[PDB]
C-alpha cells in the first residue's frame, strides 16, 4: 500500500504459533486452537 | 499463515471506504482465514447473556449429542394458556426487498402469546463444574469401558502419549514471540 | 442532608457536602436494542440502526425511572434489623440497589474482585422491553 | 455528561471544539473490578480510537518500554496562557 509520506511495507504476519494440528489449545490464537467447548460436551457424551 | 495484514495503512483499500446503504453492501478484497474455534466463534448458534440473540443457525442434529439436565418453572408450566399463537413476527421475508433490510427481533403482537412460553427453564447443566483445558483434563482421566484404563495413560523412555489433554504432550516452550509479543510475562 | 443544607445556606463561597454512602457503574445501553453493527466501514452514531423497543427511537443514550424503596417482609435473625431494598427501570432491566440495615450502608464484601455488591442488573424480556418508558406513571 | 469546550475567538486548533475522549478500560488489563475502574487508561486525556494489532481490530489501546504511558489534556503547552475553556 502507498500511504501519506511514501513510506510502504509487505501486508505478512511478523511472526506465527508453533502448531495447527486438532488437538490444539492455544490461549493466544483463537484463529489457530482447535477445541472449542462444543466439542469438549461431544466428546464428554461419546466417550462416555 | 497467507490471511492479508490489516497492519493500518492497509485498511482504508480493504474496508475502511466501503460504506453501506439501505439498497447497497458489499464484499471485501480481503483474504479472511482462521481455525475451527474461529469460525464456531463466529458461525454457530451460540448462546449470549441475552435471549433471541443468535442470528446465525446452520443445520440440526443427526442425534443427541450432549448430556442434559435442567430446573423448571412449574408454576409457569401450570399456568401458560393451552393453545400457543404465532403471528407475521415469526413469518419468513415475503419477498427480498424486505430480506436486504430484515428486521432481527418485533415485539409480539396483540392477539399472540408465544413470548410467555420462552422462560419455562430455570437452570440448566451440561457436565462437570470446570472451565477451559481443566475439562479436557476430566476426559483424559475418565476410564474406557472396554479396558478399564483411563486415556491420560500415566499409570503405565519411549512412554505413550495421552489423547485429550495437551500437557507432557510435545515439549514446553515461551509465547513471547506470538502475535502481538506483549503483556505475556504479567497477564 | 445537614450538610447539604449548610452548603445551600453558606454566606459568600461555596460549601462542600461529601455523600459517603454513594457508588457508580457503567451502566450501558443493550447491544440489542441495536442492529447490523460491523465486525469480524465502521459503524457510528450517524449510521447506527435502532431497533429499540422501549418508546425511543435513540438505541444508545441509557435512561432510568421510579426509584422505589421497601421493606423485606420476610423475617431476618432476631437481633438484626429488618433488610430494606430499592429498585429503578433503566432501558433493558431492572436494578436493585441492596443495603446493610445494620449501619444504613451500601452492602459490601470484602473482596474487589467481585464488583460493588450494592448493585445488581436483571435483564428485560421481549415483553418488558416492549413497555414505553417515557409513559412510566408511578410505582 | 459535562466536558470543557474551547470558546475562544480569534489561531486555537480546538476552537468551538467539545473536548472528551473515550475512557474504557485497556486490553492488557489485570481483570476483577477494582483493577477495572482504577485502569490509568484515559485518565488525563485521550487514548482510545482504532488499533489493528497483527490482525485482530480493537478500539481500546491494547496496554497500559521505555517507561509507563501518559495521558494529558488536548490543550497545546503554548496556548495554556491564552485559551478558554468553558463547562457544557
Amino acid at each position: 500500500v502507498t500511504p501519506s509520506g511514501g513510506s510502504s511495507k509487505p501486508t505478512t504476519y511478523p511472526a506465527l504459533p508453533n502448531s495447527i494440528s486438532p488437538t490444539s489449545d492455544w490461549i493466544n490464537a483463537l484463529t489457530f486452537t482447535n477445541k472449542n467447548n462444543p466439542q469438549r460436551n461431544q466428546l464428554l457424551l461419546r466417550s462416555l | 499463515d497467507i490471511q492479508d495484514n490489516v497492519n493500518n495503512d492497509t485498511v482504508e483499500a480493504l474496508i475502511s471506504s466501503y460504506k453501506n446503504t439501505d439498497k447497497l453492501k458489499h464484499v471485501y478484497p480481503y483474504r479472511y482465514s482462521g481455525l475451527y474455534a474461529w469460525q464456531l466463534f463466529n458461525w454457530s448458534n451460540k448462546l449470549t447473556n441475552t435471549p433471541l440473540s443468535a442470528n446465525f443457525v446452520n443445520e440440526n442434529s443427526y442425534a443427541p449429542n450432549s448430556l442434559f439436565a435442567a430446573i423448571l418453572n412449574e408454576d409457569l408450566l401450570t399456568g401458560l394458556s393451552d393453545k400457543i399463537f404465532y403471528g407475521k413476527e415469526n413469518e419468513f421475508a415475503e419477498n427480498e426487498a424486505d430480506r436486504f433490510n430484515q428486521l432481527l427481533s418485533l415485539n409480539p403482537n396483540p392477539n399472540t402469546n408465544w413470548a410467555r412460553y420462552l422462560n419455562v427453564v430455570q437452570r440448566f447443566t451440561t457436565g462437570p463444574n470446570l472451565d477451559s483445558s481443566t475439562f479436557d483434563q476430566f476426559l483424559d482421566f475418565l476410564p474406557w469401558i472396554g479396558n478399564g484404563k483411563p486415556f491420560s495413560n500415566s499409570p503405565s523412555s519411549s512412554t505413550p502419549l495421552p489423547t485429550f489433554s495437551n500437557i507432557n504432550v510435545g515439549v514446553k516452550s515461551m509465547i513471547t514471540q506470538h502475535l502481538n509479543k506483549e503483556n505475556t510475562r504479567w497477564v | 442532608l445537614r450538610s447539604a443544607k449548610s452548603s445551600a445556606d453558606s454566606t459568600g463561597s461555596d460549601t462542600k457536602v461529601n455523600w459517603s454512602n454513594t457508588q457508580s457503574r457503567y451502566l450501558p445501553v443493550p447491544y440489542n436494542y441495536s442492529e447490523g453493527i460491523i465486525d469480524a466501514s465502521v459503524t457510528t452514531f450517524s449510521g447506527l440502526k435502532s431497533i429499540a423497543p422501549d418508546g425511543f427511537a435513540n438505541s444508545i443514550a441509557n435512561f432510568s425511572v421510579g426509584l422505589k424503596a421497601g421493606i423485606d417482609p420476610n423475617p431476618v435473625m432476631s437481633g438484626k434489623k429488618a433488610n430494606y431494598g430499592a429498585v429503578v427501570l433503566t432501558r433493558g432491566g431492572v436494578v436493585r440497589l441492596n443495603f446493610n440495615p445494620g449501619n444504613d450502608s451500601l452492602l459490601s464484601t470484602t473482596d474487589n474482585n467481585i464488583a460493588p455488591i450494592s448493585f445488581s442488573f436483571t435483564p428485560f424480556t421481549a415483553a418488558e422491553s416492549a413497555v414505553d418508558l417515557t409513559t412510566f406513571k408511578e410505582v | 455528561g459535562s466536558v470543557g469546550y474551547d470558546s475562544s475567538s480569534s489561531s486555537s486548533s480546538t476552537k468551538d471544539q467539545a473536548l472528551a475522549w473515550s475512557t474504557t478500560t485497556s486490553l492488557d488489563s489485570k481483570t476483577g473490578y477494582k483493577d477495572l475502574v482504577t485502569n490509568d487508561t484515559g485518565l488525563n486525556g485521550p487514548i482510545n480510537g482504532s488499533f489493528s494489532i497483527q490482525d485482530t481490530f480493537s478500539f481500546v489501546v491494547p496496554y497500559s518500554t521505555t517507561g509507563p504511558i501518559k495521558t494529558a489534556y488536548p490543550v497545546k503547552k503554548d496556548q495554556k496562557s491564552t485559551v478558554k475553556i468553558n463547562s457544557l
